[PDB]
């Protein structure tokens, strides 16, 4: 399962002050970035246009340019109307995409936040505010479920451009998306907390654990996953000990990369 | 509005004398305008390195800062984190372990 997620993030800060970033995700990897201060969408890795043509990404390219300054307009326009009542700063949160499925096609998204709180999205033929959702959205998204043209654009973004431009992308990104990187660990810490750290690996799922012998130790608690600045993953798991029971414990690091030799520490 | 949480974290085992990165994770804050500053003893480090700002399921803002370092037994990491959702900078030392 690869979820493609793009991500925009609109800063209104006051009438004369917004900004527009985005970022694009497959999976755990960013394919691009969008900068406010850019006309174009740039390429973080070398597979980032997937199977579309120069041509066909111009297009595809045209269209986010035309959407991004519609929606700038479209925000400052909204605000002005319902001034004093909703009014600056204001935070707008983007999340776009497509979840692919094995073998069987796809789930596509469209959610939006506001102030940080999810309130409207894209679903079937229109635009809905979701339960909970300030009332004076729903005038503004009734206004734009007018818009046919609109509507039809993302209906296709979302039910074929998604799936299409990411199928694409798992082909020519494949060596990146199925790489290996090897994890290092090392340890740390009368009442101890042991800690193994486990730095450097890629994919994502992994095992770390605590061992006396082939025993494992079910008091171990496994940190957050914390990204590393090279693609790889960082993750610790910590086990509270009393002191001179440290002796015979280990701590035992299973992933796909070491090929059924696991990392064993002795502390 | 969101207070940002700050983890201080090693890309390599720290080993005196020996050049390293040095992580500062930034996340769950709301709104997204931040600033972040690493230190040595005290100090800005001044090459330091940031990931794109993205967000997560919940919303919530995520930033990776990152910056070159060789760990010694004389000197001090930091994260430093200015916040609209606080009244001062949140300083996390890294702990010489992680
Ligand atoms: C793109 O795919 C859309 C569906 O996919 C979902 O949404 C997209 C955006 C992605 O997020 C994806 O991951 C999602 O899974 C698709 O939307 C569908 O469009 C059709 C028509 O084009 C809708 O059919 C109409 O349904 C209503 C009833 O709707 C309700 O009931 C059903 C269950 O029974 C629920 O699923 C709905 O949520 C609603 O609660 C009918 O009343 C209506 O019948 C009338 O109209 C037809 C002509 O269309 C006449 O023949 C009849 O006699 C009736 O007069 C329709 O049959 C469908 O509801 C809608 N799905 C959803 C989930 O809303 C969209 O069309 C795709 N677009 C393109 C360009 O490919
Ligand atoms: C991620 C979605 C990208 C999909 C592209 C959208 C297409 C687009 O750029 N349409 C704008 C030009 O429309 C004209 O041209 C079209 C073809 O290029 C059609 O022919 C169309 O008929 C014609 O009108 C259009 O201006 C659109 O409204 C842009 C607005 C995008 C948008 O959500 N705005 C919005 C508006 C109100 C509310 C929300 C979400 C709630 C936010 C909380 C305040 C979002
Ligand atoms: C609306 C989502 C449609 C997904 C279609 C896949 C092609 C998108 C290519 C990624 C570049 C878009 C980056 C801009 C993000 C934005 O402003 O919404
Ligand atoms: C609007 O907001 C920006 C960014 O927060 C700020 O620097 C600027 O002073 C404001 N501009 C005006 C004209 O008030
Ligand atoms: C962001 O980009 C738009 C369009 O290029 C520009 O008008 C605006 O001033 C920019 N905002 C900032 C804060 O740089």
């Amino acid at each position: 399962n690869y979820t493609f997620r793009c991500l925009q993030m609109s800063s209104f800060a006051n009438r004369s002050w917004s900004r527009t970033d985005s970022v694009v995700w497959l999976g755990d990897l960013q394919t691009h970035r969008w900068s406010n201060d850019s006309a174009t969408i740039s390429f973080t890795k070398p597979w980032s246009q997937g199977k579309l043509s120069n041509q066909q990404w111009e297009k595809l390219q045209h269209m986010f340019q035309v959407y991004r300054v519609s929606f700038t307009r479209d925000i400052q326009e909204l605000v002005k109307m319902m001034s004093p009542k909703e009014d600056y700063p204001i935070e707008i949160q983007l999340s776009a995409g497509c979840e692919m499925y094995p073998g069987n096609a796809s789930e596509s998204f469209l959610h939006v936040a506001f102030q940080g709180k999810y309130v409207v999205r894209f679903w079937g033929t229109s635009w809905q505010t979701v339960p909970g959702a300030p009332s004076w959205l729903d005038l503004p998204i009734k206004v734009l479920n007018a818009d046919q043209g609109t509507s039809a654009t993302v209906q296709m973004l979302l039910n074929d451009t998604c799936p299409l431009f990411v199928r694409g992308l798992l082909e020519a990104g494949k060596s990146d998306l199925e790489k290996q990187e090897k994890p290092v660990a090392w340890l740390s810490s009368g009442h101890r907390q042991l800690v193994c750290h486990v730095s450097g690996f890629y994919p994502k799922p992994v095992w770390v654990m605590w061992m006396r012998g082939d025993q494992e130790q079910q008091g171990t608690h496994r940190g957050d996953f914390l990204p590393n600045a090279d693609e790889t993953w960082y993750l610790q798991a910590t086990l509270d000990v009393e002191a001179g029971e440290e002796a015979g414990l280990a701590c035992r690091v299973k992933h796909s990369s070491l090929g059924g030799q696991d990392i064993i520490l002795y502390w | 509005q969101k207070t940002p949480q700050i983890q201080v974290y090693s890309r390599h085992p720290p080993e005196n004398g020996k050049p390293n990165i040095l992580n500062c994770y930034v996340t769950q804050f709301h709104p997204p305008h931040i600033e972040i500053q690493m230190l040595k003893n005290g100090k800005k480090i001044p090459k330091v390195e940031m990931s794109d700002m993205s967000f997560s399921k919940d919303w919530s803002f995520y930033i990776l800062a990152h910056t070159e370092f060789t760990p010694t037994e004389t000197d001090t990491y930091a994260c430093r984190v200015k916040h609209a959702s606080m009244a001062e900078p949140k300083t996390v030392y890294w702990d010489r372990d992680m």
